[PDB]
RNA sequence: GUCAUGGAGGUAGAGCACUGUUUGGACUAGGGUACCGAAUUCAGAUAAACUCCGAAUGCCAUGUACUUA
RNA sequence: UGGGGCGGUCGCCUCCUAAAGAGUAACGGAGGCGCCCAAAGGUUCCCUCAGAAUGGAUGGAAAUCAUUCGCAGAGUGUAAA
RNA sequence: CUGGUAGUUAUGGCGAGAAGGUCACACCCGUUCCCAUCCCGAACACGGUAGUUAAGCUUCUCUGCGCCAAUGGUAGUUGGGGGCUUCCCCCUGCGAGAGUAGGUCGCUGCCGGG
């Protein structure tokens, strides 16, 4: 139900963050705008 | 013929850590607490778990704010 | 007062069936009838049975013969 | 028999909510605003000493103009900044006073920014 | 504003010299009118919750707003949250026209019209009212309403005691 | 017998009985009363026995007051059980009486039968008492 | 170590201002009059896991004080 | 481990014991945890609870409405402080 | 005399009674626009002064509630010494809680008008 997920840069493709989500509340893939160290700017991240 | 008790936590060493009138270095802890037993005054900030620290070098002075409360301040 | 929520409240005149007094009122329905009431302004009209005619403060079946006879169109 | 909620009392309750985070110091004083149903007042205060430095209001002997009393705040804001600059004040903080930063108080603030006052 | 004409030009002048009020500012006057339904059958009758909402609006014209419970009671298996009742606030000029559909039209229409309670005062200056059948308004359709619910109508006046409060409405007109 | 209807905790400390009585060191309701001179625990059984013997002599004439109540409870262990393995189960209820506390009251009877009734009550209690009167 | 000064901390004691326990009276809006669902009030008690209060000691620190390692 | 065995316990959080700084034991007295939340996080703006009485209602002691009194007698995801 | 704006442990509060006022401040009127209501120009927002001191506000009086508070005595207790040791007594230093004589219907700073 409450699993661990990893977020991936939509441009780079490198996993950068790990969070949690509810499987039966957010069955889709979460998308958040986080900071990407490789590009040194805010880039959209979505779950693998 | 048995007891269901026998459990206790680990003590958290709360209470004051610096005395009134004592010169104190910036960034040092002054009072560890749960909740807000003493409010942060001048040059004093409250941390995540309510520990009052000092922002600048000075002299610790515990002092009384309004009728039913206390605060701690640091004066250069 | 916010736009797009409340139905209309344009004024409509109100009358009786026996005394037939032209009384102003605010309502959302015009009773499919309208009059040039008051000083040259166009106000709809409501018709219903005796209201406040008595209010406990004022034969061929009686109405059986009268209502059916008037119903003859 | 509904009793009416006092206007000033409720405003004073909202006044202290902002006033916790805003206090005027000697170097960076506080600009206060009191709005009345017929006038509007502005004041510059340094709360460390409890002293008023400079002020102006829609009651002075000049700028006589009452164009719906909304642009009168613009004139009032034009005097406090001028008097602050004359007295050597550079930067301040806007004390909303418990009102809403929308209308008359917005216009007063906008005029001060254009003239010699730094926010 | 037909009642307002009497209220502003005929009712009030007969009160200033009647109770020796030191100023017109002490003359009692209407403040607001409210309507409450409290149809609690929405625990299972989901459609009925919104069924009477549009019915209540047509009596006034303003959109009613959904009112939810304040807590949960085990006796009536009530859970916090579900719509329980509706709110309509007649305010402003509306205390001068909506009641005209009452004191002239509504009460004569009821099947057993005899009058209003002379004692139905809260004890401090307000007056309430009750209706037992939901098709009393002049702008209601008999065939369009499937269910009937008991309403609560409250008239709020700035009167300080039940003496003057009764005799403004008595002068305003109803048994 | 006087027992509390319910208690927050079933087990309590034994406590101590040093010092003077905090309150109730004077007669207020009746006109005669038994005053403790020493200090000891008084169970609820001794309260009952000292009361039946106290109203029976009065032939149910006049009102008596009980100025103490057995709030605290005490435990005990069965014979044949070694030390440890928890605490014992509660047995009775006691009222620790420090010296100078009035335990009983008499009113509505003459001088002669008030002193005699108190005398029979005192022989059922484990403390040294004294008959005291109001003013 | 003592002296002067400044502090943090709720123990002993006491108290009913909150929470439990409890005595005797006036008290039964309403259930069918404690049998109360009970509540108001007067007077009087009780507490390690109650506190409107609250010491003696102990502890932390400053001093320019006096003595001593 | 008030001999050993049978029984019970083994890690973390909260209160009392704990003797008014901190710390302090017993197979001493009471309870919880091995999570949850995509908003139950951030920020800006706004306001205030429980309960009781009173009049009207389908609707009753207790559902929703109005007034009055009301320093928390509520609430704070969950146990206690 | 009044309108703003701060400090100060409620001796500053609560309750009660009276006087005052367009110079301020409010109550008040209306909703064209900026903005606004889970509906409601009630509040918020805007536009003004036909009416008003009945409210808020200012001044004046109180001890009814609350708050503050001695002196003396008492409980307790560090140090020393005794007992008949559930505990109790003596000397020196410290010294409450409760109760009470008593005080209280505030004291200071800045700015603008009359
Ligand atoms: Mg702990
Ligand atoms: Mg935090
Ligand atoms: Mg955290
Ligand atoms: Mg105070
Ligand atoms: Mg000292
Ligand atoms: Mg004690
Ligand atoms: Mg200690
Ligand atoms: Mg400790
Ligand atoms: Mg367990
Ligand atoms: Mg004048
Ligand atoms: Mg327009
Ligand atoms: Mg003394
Ligand atoms: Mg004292
Ligand atoms: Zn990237």
């Amino acid at each position: 139900m409450r699993v661990n997920i990893t977020l991936e840069c939509t441009e780079c493709g490198d996993r950068n963050y790990i969070t949690t989500k509810n499987k039966r509340e957010n069955p889709e893939r979460i998308e958040l705008k986080k900071y990407c160290p490789r590009l040194r700017r805010v880039t959209l991240h979505r779950e693998t | 013929g048995s007891t269901s008790n026998g459990r206790d936590s680990e003590s958290k060493r709360l209470g004051a850590k610096r005395a009134d009138g004592q010169f104190v270095t910036g960034g040092s802890i002054l009072y560890r607490q749960r909740g807000t037993k003493i409010y942060p005054g001048t040059n004093v900030g409250r941390g995540g778990d309510d520990t009052l620290f000092a922002k600048t070098d000075g002299v610790v002075r515990f002092e009384r704010m309004g009728r039913d409360k206390k605060k701690v301040s640091v004066y250069p | 007062m916010k736009t797009g929520i409340h139905p209309e409240y344009r004024p409509v005149v109100f009358v009786d069936t026996s005394t037939d007094f032209k009384f102003l009122s605010g309502s959302t329905k015009s009773s499919s009838e309208t009059i040039k009431w008051e000083d040259g302004n166009e106000y709809p009209l409501l018709r219903v049975e005796i209201s406040s005619d008595s209010h406990p403060f004022y034969a061929d079946g009686r109405v059986d013969r009268f209502n059916k006879k008037y119903g003859l169109k | 028999m509904i009793t009416k909620i006092d206007k000033n009392k409720v405003r004073k309750k909202r006044h202290a909510r902002v006033r916790s985070k805003i206090s005027g110091t000697e170097s960076r004083p506080r600009l206060n605003v009191f709005r009345s149903n017929k006038n509007i007042y502005a004041q510059v205060i340094d709360d460390v000493n409890g002293v008023t430095l400079a002020s102006a209001s829609n009651l002075d002997k000049d700028f006589g103009s009452a164009e719906s009393k909304v642009d009168a705040a613009s004139k009032v804001g034009e005097l406090v900044a001028k008097r602050a600059s004359e007295k050597g004040i550079t930067s301040v903080t806007f004390d909303r006073g418990g009102y809403l930063y929308h209308g008359r108080v917005k216009a007063l603030a906008e005029a001060a920014r254009e003239n010699g006052l730094e926010f | 504003n037909r009642l307002k004409d009497q209220y502003l030009k005929e009712i009030v002048p007969a009160l200033m010299s009647k109770f020796n009020y030191d100023s017109v500012m002490e003359v009692p006057k209407i403040d607001k009118i409210v309507i409450n339904t409290g149809v609690g059958d929405a625990t299972a009758n989901a459609k009925v919750l919104d069924s009477a909402v549009e019915e209540l609006a047509l009596i006034t014209g303003q959109k009613p707003v959904i009112t939810k419970a304040k807590n949960s009671i085990a006796g009536f298996r009530l859970r916090e949250g579900m719509p329980i009742g509706a709110k309509v606030t007649l305010r402003g000029e509306r205390m001068y026209d909506f009641l005209d559909k009452l004191v002239t039209v509504s009460l004569p229409r009821v099947r057993d019209f005899r009058g209003v309670s002379k004692k139905a005062f809260d004890g401090r200056g307000n007056y309430t009212l009750g209706v037992r059948e939901q098709l009393i308004f002049p702008e209601i359709d008999y065939d369009q309403v499937s269910k009937v619910r008991g309403m609560d109508v409250v008239i709020v006046t700035t009167a300080k005691s039940d003496e003057e409060s009764h005799e403004l409405l008595t002068q305003l007109g109803m048994p | 017998m006087l027992v509390p209807k319910r208690v927050k905790y079933r087990r309590e400390f034994r406590g101590n009985m040093r010092g003077r009585a905090k309150g109730g060191t004077e007669v207020a309701f009746g006109e005669y009363g038994l005053q403790a001179v020493e200090a000891s625990w008084i169970t609820n059984r001794q309260i009952e026995a000292a009361r039946i013997a106290m109203t029976r002599y009065m032939k149910r004439g006049g009102k008596v007051w009980i100025k103490i109540f057995p709030h605290k409870s005490y435990t005990s262990k069965p014979i044949g059980v070694r030390m440890g393995k928890g605490k014992g189960a509660p047995e009775g209820w006691v009222s620790p009486v420090k010296r100078g506390k009035i335990m009983f009251e008499i009113a509505g009877v003459p001088e002669d039968v008030a002193r005699e009734a108190l005398r029979l009550a005192a022989h059922k209690l484990p403390v040294k008492t004294k008959i005291v009167k109001r003013e």
